[PDB]
């Protein structure tokens, strides 16, 4: 758990790299700020003039634990329990 | 409450409910108020009954209901 | 007459639809024939005591 | 979903209806009145006090 | 006996040097931990830390210091029990306060928001009505009925009308021996007890 | 003949919309509420312009100035008087027609008093009854205590004038007696303390300009606009003032001199403005600074 | 459920805790329980006076006129709430009980006067 | 992870993204598609993505599929009047088929709002009852009205215990 946590926390891609890798703007959308688009990172190099091809459905492997929670099916008497400040 | 097959009580065998005393004036006056009240409420009931027929007949054979079935059928063709 | 509130709601539809009139709403109580309480009813639609002698 | 027939409830129903039509009480029995106790011997029910 | 001197002005204790030397810049509940079995604690904290003028072993942040007064004017202490990012009052197990003080904090926090002392998110709602005309009879004037202008009842039968003698005679005959004294016309207005 | 523009006229709304301005950072300020993790989208230069263009369309729908109405007239209408029911009851009944498909201003709410009088419910009673059967988020049956003079001042001291107006809009109706008094107090304090900027880029700015122009108290607002390099807004305010008051000294003077732009402020400053001297000094300084930038 | 005979009635369904009565106007079958199954809820009545001193009576006039035109009866308490509102005429017994109360109070003023007069 | 390719299809969010609500006429829907060939590619993607969305919105409409029965793919709807609607979907993408059947046999946005507004009149805010059906259970939850005795004890003058003792 310790050797795996540092491995995943060091191999995470930032918003600046994502922009540089794809030469596009990384925009942050927040419900509290409504539809306003917040630019968190922009590429230092040539900004691409063509948008990413939109995909009707994405072939991304999902997690049943997350899908089961969003559909209101994960019954557990131990989740979201009142605990102390951490 | 009791049923039809339950025997009657033995304390009520010899019970006679005497009707209340009648005041000639109030009773006569009270018999006319009911006479008029019920005639005024029967007319309103008929009115309320007449509005339920219209609405029912204004939805299946109405002018605004037969004018939309042709619009929906004309757009289908 | 109509009772006070109903009369007030019948005069507000008129003015909402735009109809302007000074006539009173009135109920036709000529149809309702109020018969006495001691008027002979129908004995040919009335029931009979069951055969349970006591 | 095939209801098991109940024949005794139909046999009795016909018999009870038939008896009500052959043993029916007459007007002389139903509407007799004892004029001293003011009760209907058939049912033993007192009349109302305003009719006495 | 503990007689806190900031009872009347509780906000002066948080801006003193005794508070900074004990708590500093962190909240009063930063260094509090509950004692329980397991890793998962009970969903409710103890009802109260003071029973008949006796404090328990491990008092909560509000009960261990007698100079901390839960009042609606002490906004600096009530901000430590409200999230600064979501504006939600934390539940008891979070801070460790007892039900009695957490029930007193919520009441003090809702009273500081009703007095304009505590800042809270106020949304921009929409109008209740799409129209604003006040010409309808429901909120306007209705043509007075004739009976109302003549000082008469809506219906005639409302008023008492004396019945004829011949008809009362029928009733008397109809109900012999089971009668009550005839009633005269009632007074026009209800009497009052002087 | 000659009708004076109202608050909802296209010519006036366009002027008050421009004065209000549009600031996305202030219009879509991060609300303090339950939060969710944000979503990220890889956008191009053109996709970012269209996303910001949709925010300007939603901010103009969120800045829609609420209509300004006049104090509603009390409801004193008796439907029936039944003297036979006098003394038979101690408390009064309040009947409400809870039919769904009916506007709340066409709903019948009557009161049968202990004297047998069947009257119509008053405005204060109507609004209360509609919140009991048709509750609206933000509104309370019992008038809150924040709208008291002492509590309101506390809020004014924290520069929370936009919060007082939002609470009033969610508790009282535009044509109430409490919605007009609570608004005017907020506007009056703004003029005294010169806090006009707070209501800028909101839906309560147009209503604040409509109260000063009609009560002739635009000297403070005009000065603030001049001190923020906003001559365009400053000149449209005098033009608006003229329109509402055609038979005024400034309006007549303008036509005579055909004053335009900055000239209007000068003509108005002398003839009508209460603070004529201060406006000229403030306007003077601005003009001098502008010349340096042009050089 | 099917009942032999019966009909619909606009009555009051008692609710609330002990010493806190709250009625909720409903259209329900005659043979159904007072607070049992109902076809529709047409309003509410709060007998206890509120802080302002008034009794709240919610009436769904639109739906009350529909069920009255479908064959629904009215209970005496519900027929007296519509007379107070002005939807129906004052129930005869509301007028007769008011006359009895007057005679009663006029009979007690004599005794009170005599006492102060005679004594 | 979630088994199968494109597991997002087996989600309530994706099944409710369909905007094709058939009318009352549409009773039976038949899909004839070819497993192989370039021309039939759209129909294969229509059966892989969109068919679940249509059956979720139209659960009482029969949807039957037939493989390699004809040289070209096509859709055919059977109305309740006896009319058959042929829809040649060859040389077409799945998005075109979904937008084509929504125009000839699907409902618009005006007809759908009306249906939803009819369900808002079934839940009256004034009505009192259980949380499942109504917002409030009693009128003791309304500020101003007499509170429930459980939370606030009523005065001794409003209780029938003392009234009886007081009377006698
Ligand atoms: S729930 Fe309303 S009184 Fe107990
Ligand atoms: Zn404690």
């Amino acid at each position: 758990l310790t050797q795996g946590l540092f491995r995943g926390l060091s191999r995470q891609e930032t918003h600046q790299q994502l922009a540089d890798k794809k030469g596009l703007h990384v925009v942050e959308i927040r419900e509290e700020c409504g539809p306003l688009p917040i630019v968190v990172a922009s590429p230092r190099g040539p900004l691409r003039k063509d948008p990413e091809p939109e995909d009707e459905v994405p072939d991304v492997k999902l997690d049943w634990e997350d899908v089961k929670t969003a559909q209101g099916m994960k019954r557990s008497v131990w989740s979201n329990l009142k605990r102390a400040a951490t | 409450r009791k049923t039809r097959h339950d025997p009657l009580a033995k304390s009520k065998i010899e019970r006679v409910n005497m009707p209340p005393a009648v005041d000639p004036a109030e009773f006569f006056v009270l018999m006319e108020r009911y006479q008029h009240y019920r005639q005024t409420v029967r007319a309103l009931r008929m009115e309320f009954v007449s509005e339920v027929q219209r609405k029912v007949h204004e939805a299946r054979a109405g002018v605004l209901a037969e004018r939309k079935a042709l619009k929906d059928a004309a757009e289908h063709r | 007459p109509y009772p006070p509130l109903l009369r007030a709601m019948i005069i507000a539809e008129r003015q909402k639809n735009g109809d302007t009139s000074t006539e009173e709403p009135m109920l036709n109580v000529q149809r309702i024939r109020m018969e006495p309480w001691d008027y002979p009813a129908k004995q040919e639609d009335k029931g009979r005591a069951k055969g349970t002698p006591v | 979903k095939k209801v098991r027939p109940r024949l005794i409830a139909e046999l009795a129903r016909r018999v009870r209806a038939l008896r009500e039509q052959l043993n029916r009480p007459r007007d002389s029995q139903l509407y007799a009145v004892d004029y001293e106790t003011l009760t209907r011997p058939f049912s033993g029910r007192r009349l109302p006090v305003r009719a006495w | 006996v503990p007689i806190s001197p900031y009872k009347d002005e509780p906000w002066k204790y948080l801006e003193s040097e005794e508070y900074q030397e004990r708590y500093g810049s962190r909240p009063v509940w930063a260094d509090y931990r509950r004692n329980h079995k397991g890793g998962v604690p009970p969903q409710r904290t103890r009802k109260t830390c003071i029973r008949r003028n006796k404090v328990v072993g491990n008092p909560c942040p509000i009960c261990r210091d007698h100079k901390l007064h839960v009042d609606f004017r002490n906004v600096k202490l009530l901000e430590q029990f409200v999230c600064a990012h979501t504006g939600i009052i934390f539940y008891a197990p979070y801070t460790g306060v007892c039900v009695k003080q957490h029930k007193r904090l919520t009441q003090a926090i809702q009273k500081a928001r009703d007095h304009g002392l505590l800042i809270y998110h106020i949304p921009q709602v929409e109008p209740r009505d799409l129209d604003f005309s006040t010409s309808h009879g429901a909120v306007s004037a209705t043509p007075p009925a004739p009976t109302l202008v003549s000082g008469d009842p809506w219906y005639p039968w409302y008023n008492w009308k004396q019945p004829p003698e011949r008809e009362l005679s029928r009733l008397r005959r109809l109900y012999q021996g089971h009668l009550q004294e005839e009633s005269g016309p009632p007074p026009e207005s209800m009497p009052k007890m002087p | 003949e000659t009708k004076k523009p109202t608050f909802m006229d296209e010519e006036v709304q366009s002027i008050l919309t421009k004065m209000t301005g549009l600031n996305l950072q202030k219009t879509f300020k991060p609300a303090i509420q339950e939060l969710k993790p944000p979503t990220y989208k890889l956008m191009t230069q053109a996709q970012l312009e269209e996303a910001t263009r949709q925010a300007v369309e939603a901010a103009k729908v969120r800045l829609k100035m609420p209509p300004v109405l006049e104090e509603r007239v009390p409801i004193n209408d008796v439907l029936a008087e039944d003297k036979i029911l006098e003394g038979t009851e101690t408390t009064k009944y309040v009947f409400t027609d809870i039919s769904y498909s009916i506007p709340h201003r066409e709903r019948f709410i009557v009161v049968r008093e202990p004297s047998g009088t069947l009257r119509k419910a008053s405005w204060e009673e109507r609004d209360r009854m509609i919140q009991v059967y048709f509750p609206k988020e933000g509104r309370k049956i019992l008038t809150p205590i924040i709208f008291k003079e002492e509590n309101l001042r506390t809020m004014y001291s924290q520069d929370r004038h936009v919060d007082v107006l939002n609470l009033c809009f969610a508790q009282f109706e535009p044509d109430s007696t409490e919605y007009i008094k609570v608004h005017h107090k907020t506007y009056e304090d703004i003029d005294k303390r010169g806090k006009y900027d707070l209501l800028r880029s909101t839906r309560y700015f147009g209503g604040m300009v409509w109260y000063f122009v009609n009560n002739k108290k635009i000297d403070g607002l005009l000065i603030d606009q001049i001190q923020r390099d906003l001559i365009d807004d400053a000149t449209n305010l005098v033009q608006l003032y003229h329109v509402l008051h055609p038979d005024g000294q400034s309006a007549q003077g303008a036509k005579d001199q055909a004053a335009e732009g900055i000239n209007l402020i000068k003509v108005f400053a002398k003839t009508e403005a209460q603070k004529g001297a201060y406006i000229e000094l403030t306007l003077q300084t601005y003009q001098e600074a502008l010349s340096r930038h042009s050089a | 459920k099917a009942y032999r005979g019966g009909h619909l009635t606009i009555r009051l369904a008692l609710g609330g805790c002990t010493n806190r009565p709250f009625y909720r106007i409903v259209a329900a079958h005659n043979k159904c329980p007072r607070d049992g199954r109902f076809v529709e809820q047409l309003g509410s009545y709060d007998p206890l006076p509120n802080s302002h001193g008034e009794k709240l009576v919610a009436l769904n006039l639109d739906r009350i006129r529909h069920w009255i035109g479908c064959g629904a009866h009215l209970s005496k308490p519900m027929e007296k709430l519509l007379g107070l509102a002005g939807f129906f005429p004052l129930h005869p017994m509301m007028i007769t009980n008011a006359e009895r109360l007057r005679r009663k109070r006029a009979r007690e003023v004599l005794l009170a006067s005599q006492k102060t007069d005679a004594e | 992870p979630m088994k199968g390719r494109f597991p997002i299809r087996r989600t309530l969010q994706y099944l409710s993204q369909g905007n094709v609500v058939f009318k009352d006429s549409v009773k039976v829907m038949t899909v004839n598609y070819n497993t192989h060939g370039e021309l039939g590619e759209g129909a294969r993607k229509f059966v892989f993505f969109n068919i679940p969305q249509i059956q979720y919105k139209n659960p009482w409409v029969q949807i039957m599929m037939f493989k390699n029965m004809t040289p070209s793919p096509f859709l055919r709807f059977y109305l309740d009047s006896g009319e058959q609607v042929l829809v040649d979907v060859e040389t077409k993408s799945n998005k075109e088929i979904m937008e084509h059947i929504r125009k000839i046999l699907g409902k618009n946005e005006e007809t759908l709002r009306e249906e939803e507004e009819e369900k808002k009149q079934l839940s009256h805010p004034a009505n009192f009852g259980p949380r499942k059906y109504c917002l409030r259970e009693c009128i003791c939850e309304v500020e101003g009205q007499v509170p429930c005795p459980s939370l606030v004890p009523l005065p001794k003058e409003m209780r029938g215990k003392y009234k009886a003792a007081l009377k006698a």
